[PDB]
């Protein structure tokens, strides 16, 4: 490769998969919140 | 017990869990003037008008303020102190003499005494296998 | 808490009652000397062990003493916590 | 603007009353409602036994020997055991002032009771063992990524 | 007019009456200067301070002129002139009687005496001093100026004393001092340098007949020899009239490094340095507002800087800085202390005098002296800060200010502080003893140096690196790096090192970290006394009662040592530890891998042999490989002509134990023993009328700590003095 | 030529200044 | 070794570790006992 380290090998999956996962999970539980508070 | 407290932002020398579950002390007095002053838990504040509720965890701070601060500087001599139980019971611990005289009354509390010279003093040399001390005559 | 001890040499200047910051003294009526009112300890339970009082007693062999006991508590130990 | 009185020994600094932090602290298994003390113990054991084996896995005196994996496993096993022992005896002597100091706006839960503590310790034991074995499995095949070679 | 001295207690009304007991003596030496404890007036105070300052300056002039005079009539300077290498300077010739006759420090040329180490001749190798008669005149001038300004103090106190508004013009104060004092003195000294210093320095390259070299009068109006060198220095060509300065590239240059023909740096750089500083802080010191209706209203600047976290900013701070004095005292003391220790930490990499790195005796003496003074007085700065807190404050002018905002949340600060101290403390020392055990346990692979478990301070290495290649780009008009410990070539002269790059491996880590550790705990103690000065969580009468008092009775258990200066007691113990191990570290490294001898190949054969990479990792090694070398001669370093000075290191231990005796013991015991001896004396009719009374516990604590410090520092200076004599 | 750990550096300059600055500029408008 | 058996191999840990453990545990629960009985 080049003078950088492994990083481009494994830093895509978490951004590709797990961060979307928590994003949509938090989002869904957000769109059902009680009243009148919400985070 | 008045719904008012001197002007004071805040600090970290406040109360603990021992305070609102074992005891609180309370002191009140009459300050028709509002003057900046100090407090024993660190920091300064400025008093309120008329009734002035200062609530605290110990006793000696109220005594120090009343003696060294209030009447020694600002000449206010009608502060009352109380001991608040964990449930709400209050004890008029002081003034037990009303006017804070510390020497005057027509009759006072009379129980017990010792008016005895010390050269002649009971000793463990004599008082043996007892539970008392030199407090005999 | 601790124990207090009174004697006859109380001249009655009453510098001790103005020195103790713990409200454990009062001048009960006496007759013997010109004092007519001798100091005593009605409220021992708030004793602190500072014994600033006898340092304020001017009498030769100062008239008050404090026998420093062993039954201490949160009050006698004086903790804000 | 203190919690209830500006003269109390507490401050409204934007680190102990920030909305982000309060949401992040409330939903932790120590406080998030709608669960049993059992699950609490299970999850805490899972987490801790899942991370508390590396700190001596390749760090122990057998660091570079060809066995140290199961060595660290046994070590963290004994560790979680004695931790459960400690918490259990604490529960055994627990009930002076049977409370916990409350600063979260609400009380945490009815988790504050002796038998509750015992069940919590049991679940802790189970989850800790589980986290231990699963971490040992992740770490077992050194080639876990070499087969992927990504 | 002499009817007035022998009336003691003239300043106090209480102890003026008579000496009842011995106590009356003690306080006599205790309240002779705090005249703030005499009245409420201030003009008198200020006048006293002025006169005292004048007296201190007078003794300054006296001692410096006398030391000169000794340097003129009893010092082998003018013989050491022609050869500063093969001769070791000396002074204070020994008086030939019984006891001091074998102590003739003969330093070649038959000159006996005492081989001194203070490097004044080094100044006298830069000032270009030929004959001792001019020096005689110099001492005469110093002493007459001393007497002159002393007389001036007498006059300005007894005849015409200044008024009160004369105090608080800090604006004109800063302007006058900053500009007139510093800039004019510095530029005058630079003018002296260029006219005389570098000329004779030139003339000290090959034996150019020093006394035969002309005198300054031969150069005041004689520009011919001044036109020999520096063609632009014909007169000056005076191109400053033409704004052109390119001609002056002769003397006013920028080299920045070691000059291997002087034992120090290139003096031209120092001259241009002084010029630049002079004009720079001249135009600086021209800042503040004064009598021409132009300038900063400085009490409004601090009003402006406030904000959300600030509260109300720096409002209301000048009443503190002018109405009270102890404040200024404390802050200036702290700043001076810090400045002094950086000076110490500074002038062993950039020697600013001739023959400094080549002279391996004066260096660490100067270093350690200044370093000790630094701490020894910054603690006093903190003490005066505390004394301000107890003496001067205000509940009114201190509402919510950046000052008050900490005294309200002190507990969090100090708790987190304690946290940090604990962390660093064991994180370092327990790690150390862990490695100790491992080495003693046949498990050497568990050591922590390069040959074992790793840790490397990359930050220092990278900063030193980015310092190495500085010139050219960051410093285009610059020739060599600023020093040679960061990077460059190993600069030297003879078989004797001047400066080589210093290596930071593994052992540096824990050393610097325990430095930080002790500094943290020191701050902890001092700041703790600072905040908890007026009111504690148990004692709400501290400021209501004083700051110098022993205890408050056996209430709450015990309460002894609850004042503040006992806090500074503990603090001074700790700073003793700090500076002691600091000087240990410095001396050992700069004798282990910086200093030694040299071969024709530049081969630096250091004194010890790089012992840190070998033993400065375990405790038992630290005693072995340091004090074995630091004493193995002092045992036998006596017993001949230039050895007879049996040093009082053998003697200091006694004062140390006698010290610790005072600490562990109470006083009532001594009082009763005193009463028994009094009984006996009274039986034999010799009873002293003035009844002796034992020391007060604070007095005893003070004398104990004093003797402790004295013994320790005497011991250590004896150590490394003899150690350098074994090599210098 | 090309670079080194200095790229971990330029990564480090992010996630404090731009990261939480943008975080605040987002959460200002009351989700 | 010698003519004795394994015993000096493993009989220190229980005396070293577990017996102190029960000792201090029993001790602590003893120093909190109710009234007026205690074992
Ligand atoms: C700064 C303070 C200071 C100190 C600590 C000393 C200390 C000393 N001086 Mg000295 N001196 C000083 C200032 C000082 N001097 C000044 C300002 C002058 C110029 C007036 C002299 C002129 C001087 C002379 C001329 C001599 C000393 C000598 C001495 C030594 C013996 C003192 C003696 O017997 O009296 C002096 C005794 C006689 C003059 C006889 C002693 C080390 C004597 C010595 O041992 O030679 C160095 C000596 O002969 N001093
Ligand atoms: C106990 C007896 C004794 C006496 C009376 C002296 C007397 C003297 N010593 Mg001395 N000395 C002694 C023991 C003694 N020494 C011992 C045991 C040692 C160690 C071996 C020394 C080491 C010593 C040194 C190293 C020096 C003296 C010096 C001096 C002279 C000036 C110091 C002085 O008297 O005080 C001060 C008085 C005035 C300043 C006046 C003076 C003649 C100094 C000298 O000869 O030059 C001045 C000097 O440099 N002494
Ligand atoms: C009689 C005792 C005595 C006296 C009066 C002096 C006096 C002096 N010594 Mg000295 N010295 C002594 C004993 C003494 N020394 C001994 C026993 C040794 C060890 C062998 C030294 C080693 C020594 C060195 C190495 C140096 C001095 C220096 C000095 C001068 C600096 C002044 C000073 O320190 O002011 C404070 C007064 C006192 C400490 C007293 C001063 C004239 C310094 C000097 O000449 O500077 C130019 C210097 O460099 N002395
Ligand atoms: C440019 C003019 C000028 C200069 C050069 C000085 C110089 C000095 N002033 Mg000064 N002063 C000035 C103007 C000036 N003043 C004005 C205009 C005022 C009125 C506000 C004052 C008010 C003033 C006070 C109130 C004091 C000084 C003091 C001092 C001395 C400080 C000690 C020192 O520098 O150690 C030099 C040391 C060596 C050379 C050795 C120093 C000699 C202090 C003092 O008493 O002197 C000791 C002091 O307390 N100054
Ligand atoms: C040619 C040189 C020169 C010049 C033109 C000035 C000019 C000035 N100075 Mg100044 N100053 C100088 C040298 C000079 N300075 C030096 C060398 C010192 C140190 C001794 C000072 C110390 C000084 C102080 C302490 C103060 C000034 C102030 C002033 C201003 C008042 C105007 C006035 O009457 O001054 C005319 C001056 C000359 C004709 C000369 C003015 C801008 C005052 C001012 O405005 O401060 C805000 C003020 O308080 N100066
Ligand atoms: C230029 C420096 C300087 C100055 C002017 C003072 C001045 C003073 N100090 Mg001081 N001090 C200093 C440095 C200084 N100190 C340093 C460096 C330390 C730390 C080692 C101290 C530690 C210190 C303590 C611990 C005390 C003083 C006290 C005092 C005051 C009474 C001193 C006295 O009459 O002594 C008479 C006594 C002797 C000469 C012995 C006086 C205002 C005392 C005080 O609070 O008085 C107000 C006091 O208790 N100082
Ligand atoms: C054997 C010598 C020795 C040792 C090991 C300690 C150890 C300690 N002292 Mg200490 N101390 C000592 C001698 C010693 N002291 C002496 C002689 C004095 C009087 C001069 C003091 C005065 C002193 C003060 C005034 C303070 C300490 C503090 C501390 C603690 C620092 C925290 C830490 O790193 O833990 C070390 C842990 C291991 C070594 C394991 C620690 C317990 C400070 C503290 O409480 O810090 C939290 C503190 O405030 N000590
Ligand atoms: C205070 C600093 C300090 C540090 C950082 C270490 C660090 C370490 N020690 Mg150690 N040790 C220390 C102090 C310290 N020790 C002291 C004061 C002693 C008493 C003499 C010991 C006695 C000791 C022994 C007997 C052994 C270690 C071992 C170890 C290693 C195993 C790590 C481990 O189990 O952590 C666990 C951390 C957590 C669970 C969190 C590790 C490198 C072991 C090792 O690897 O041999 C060197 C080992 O056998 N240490
Ligand atoms: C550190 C130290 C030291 C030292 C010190 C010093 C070194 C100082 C310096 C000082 C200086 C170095 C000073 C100087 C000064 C100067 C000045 C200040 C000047 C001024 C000037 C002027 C003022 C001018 C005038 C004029 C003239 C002359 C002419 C005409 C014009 C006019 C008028 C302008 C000692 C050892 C002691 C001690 C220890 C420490
Ligand atoms: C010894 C001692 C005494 C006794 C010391 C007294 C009573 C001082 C008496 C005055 C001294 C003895 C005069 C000093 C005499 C000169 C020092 C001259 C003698 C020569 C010597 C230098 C050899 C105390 O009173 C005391 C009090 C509190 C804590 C510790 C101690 C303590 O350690
Ligand atoms: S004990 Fe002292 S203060 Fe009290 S009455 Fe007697 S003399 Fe007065
Ligand atoms: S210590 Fe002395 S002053 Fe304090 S309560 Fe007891 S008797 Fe009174």
């Amino acid at each position: 490769m080049f003078s950088a380290s492994f990083l481009p090998s494994i830093l895509v999956p978490l951004t590709g998969l797990v961060f979307p996962a928590i994003a949509m999970a938090l989002l869904l539980i957000y769109v059902e919140r009680e009243d009148p508070s919400g985070i | 017990l008045s719904g008012q407290t001197p002007i004071f932002g805040g600090s970290t020398g406040g109360l603990l869990t021992k305070a609102f579950r074992e005891e609180k002390y309370v002191i009140t007095w009459t300050s028709p003037k509002e003057q900046v002053f100090e407090m024993p838990t660190g920091g300064a504040a400025i008093m309120r008008q008329g009734p002035n509720k200062l609530e605290l965890a110990r006793k000696e701070y109220c005594i120090a303020l009343g003696g060294q601060q209030l009447r020694a500087k600002f000449r206010i001599t009608d502060y009352k102190i109380y001991r608040v139980y964990p449930n709400g019971e209050v004890q008029y611990l002081h003034p037990s003499d009303g006017v804070f005289p510390e020497k005057v009354n027509e009759g006072r509390q009379k129980v017990g005494y010792v008016d005895r010279n010390i050269g002649k003093n009971p000793d463990p040399a004599k008082l043996k296998f007892s539970g008392m001390t030199t407090y005999n005559a | 808490s601790h124990s207090v001890k009174i004697y006859d040499t109380c001249i009655g200047c009453t510098q001790c009652v103005r020195a103790c910051p713990t409200d454990v003294l009062e001048m009960v009526p006496w007759d013997g000397c010109k004092a007519g009112q001798i100091a005593a300890s009605p409220r021992t339970e708030d004793c602190v062990g500072c014994k600033r009082c006898e340092t304020a007693c001017p009498t030769d062999f100062l008239s008050i003493r404090v026998y420093l006991s062993n039954a201490e508590t949160t009050r006698s130990m004086g903790l804000a916590y | 603007p203190s919690r209830r009185d500006p003269q109390i020994g507490n401050l409204e600094t934007p680190i102990n009353n920030s909305s982000l932090v309060k949401w992040f602290i409330n939903n932790l298994p120590a406080y998030r409602p709608g669960i049993t003390p059992l699950r609490r113990g299970l999850e805490v054991g899972m987490a801790h036994g899942y991370w508390l084996l590396g700190p001596f896995a390749k760090l122990g005196p057998l660091r570079d020997t060809d066995v140290a994996n199961i060595a660290g496993l046994l070590a963290t096993l004994g560790m979680v055991v004695i931790s459960t022992l400690a918490v259990s005896l604490y529960a055994a002597t627990d009930p002076p002032k049977p409370v916990a100091t409350v600063t979260v706006p609400n009380p945490p839960d009815t988790f504050d009771t002796t038998e509750g503590w015992n069940t919590f310790a049991s679940g802790f034991l189970i989850g800790g063992v589980g986290g231990a074995v699963v971490a040992y499995f992740i770490l077992a095949n050194i080639e876990l990524i070499q087969n992927i070679f990504k | 007019s002499f009817e007035k001295w022998g009336q003691p207690g003239h300043f106090d009304r209480t102890l003026a009456k008579g000496p009842k007991t011995t106590t009356w003596i003690w306080n006599l030496h205790a309240l002779a200067h705090d005249f703030d404890t005499h009245t409420s007036d201030l003009e008198d105070i200020s006048r006293k301070i002025f006169a005292a300052h004048f007296g201190q300056l007078a003794v300054i002039f006296l001692w410096l002129s006398g030391m000169e005079f000794h340097g003129a009539r009893f010092s082998n300077y003018e013989a050491w002139l022609s050869d500063p290498i093969g001769i070791k300077p000396s002074a204070q010739v020994v008086w030939p009687i019984v006891g001091q006759d074998i102590l003739n420090a003969d330093v070649g040329g038959g000159f006996h005496g005492i081989q001194i180490t203070s490097g004044l001749f080094q100044v006298w190798r830069a000032a270009g001093f030929t004959n001792s008669f001019q020096l005689y005149v110099t001492a005469i001038g110093g002493l007459v100026a001393a007497a002159l300004m002393l007389f001036a103090g007498w006059f300005h106190y007894h005849k015409r004393a200044p008024k009160l508004e004369w105090f608080q013009n800090a604006e004109s104060m800063l302007n006058h001092h900053l500009a007139g004092l510093l800039g004019l003195g510095c530029l005058s000294w630079a003018g002296h340098q260029i006219h005389v210093a570098l000329p004779v320095n030139k003339l000290l390259d090959a034996g150019v007949a020093p006394k035969d070299i002309p005198l300054p009068h031969e150069f005041i109006l004689n520009n011919s020899l001044m036109a020999e060198l520096y063609p632009s220095f014909a007169k000056g060509l005076t191109p400053f009239w033409t704004l052109n300065w390119g001609q002056y590239a002769d003397f006013l240059t920028f080299k920045g490094g070691l000059n291997p023909v002087t034992g120090g740096l290139w003096l031209t750089d120092t001259a241009h340095h002084h010029l630049a500083l002079a004009v720079l802080f001249i135009v600086a010191g021209h800042m503040y507002r004064t009598n021409w209706g132009i300038g900063h209203s400085i009490k409004e600047i601090l009003e402006n800087h406030k904000g959300p976290f600030t509260g109300d900013g720096h409002k209301g701070l000048y009443e503190n800085m002018t109405t009270s004095w102890h404040a200024q005292l404390g802050t200036n003391l702290a700043m001076l202390g810090s400045l002094t220790i950086i000076v110490a930490h500074h002038m062993y990499a950039m020697p600013p005098y001739p023959y400094l790195a080549t002279d391996y005796a004066t260096a660490l003496s100067i270093f350690t002296h200044h370093m000790w003074i630094g701490g020894f007085l910054i603690v006093g700065g903190a003490a005066h800060a505390t004394i301000f807190m107890v003496r001067d404050y205000d509940p009114a002018v201190n509402q919510n200010n950046v000052l008050d905002r900490v005294i309200r949340h002190r507990d969090a600060i100090i708790s987190h502080l304690n946290w940090v101290c604990m962390f660093l403390g064991f994180h370092s020392f327990g790690l150390y003893i862990h490695n100790d055990t491992m080495q003693a346990l046949g498990r050497p692979q568990d050591m922590f140096s390069d040959t074992a478990i790793q840790l490397q301070p990359v930050f220092a290495q990278f900063v030193q690196n980015i310092h190495t290649l500085a010139p050219g780009s960051t410093a285009p008009n610059a020739l060599e790096p600023v020093s040679y410990a960061f990077g460059g070539g190993v600069v030297a002269v003879g078989g004797k090192i001047a400066m080589m790059p210093i290596a930071l491996g593994t052992a540096d880590f824990m050393i610097h970290h325990i430095h930080a550790f002790q500094i943290h705990v020191t701050v902890l103690i001092l700041l703790k006394g600072f905040l908890f000065a007026r009111n504690s969580r148990l004692i709400p009468d501290k400021a209501n009662l004083g700051f110098r008092f022993p205890c408050d009775g056996p209430g709450r258990g015990g309460t002894c040592q609850v004042s503040g200066w006992d806090h500074v007691f503990l603090g001074l113990f700790w700073m003793f530890n700090t500076i002691a191990i600091a000087v240990y570290h410095f001396s050992w490294k700069m004798q282990s891998d910086v200093w030694g001898t040299i071969d024709p190949d530049g081969t630096i054969a250091h004194i010890t042999g790089g012992n840190f990479a070998m033993s400065a990792n375990t405790i038992n090694g630290w005693l072995r490989d340091y004090q074995w070398a630091q004493a193995a001669q002092v045992i036998q370093s006596y017993g001949s002509a230039l050895s007879a000075y049996g040093l009082l290191f053998l003697g200091a231990h006694f004062v140390w134990a006698f010290s610790l005796m005072f600490l562990f013991s109470g006083r009532g015991y001594w009082q009763e023993l005193i009463e028994s001896i009094v009984w006996a004396h009274n039986k034999l009719k010799v009873a002293p009328t003035i009844q002796p009374r034992a020391l007060s516990i604070i007095q005893g604590r003070a004398v104990g700590v004093a003797h402790y410090l004295l013994g320790a520092i005497v011991t250590i200076w004896a150590f490394f003095e003899a150690r350098i004599i074994s090599v210098g | 030529m090309s670079i080194s750990d200095t790229q971990v550096f330029v990564a480090l300059v992010i996630a404090l200044i731009p990261g939480v600055l943008a975080f605040r500029l987002a959460t200002e408008l009351y989700k």
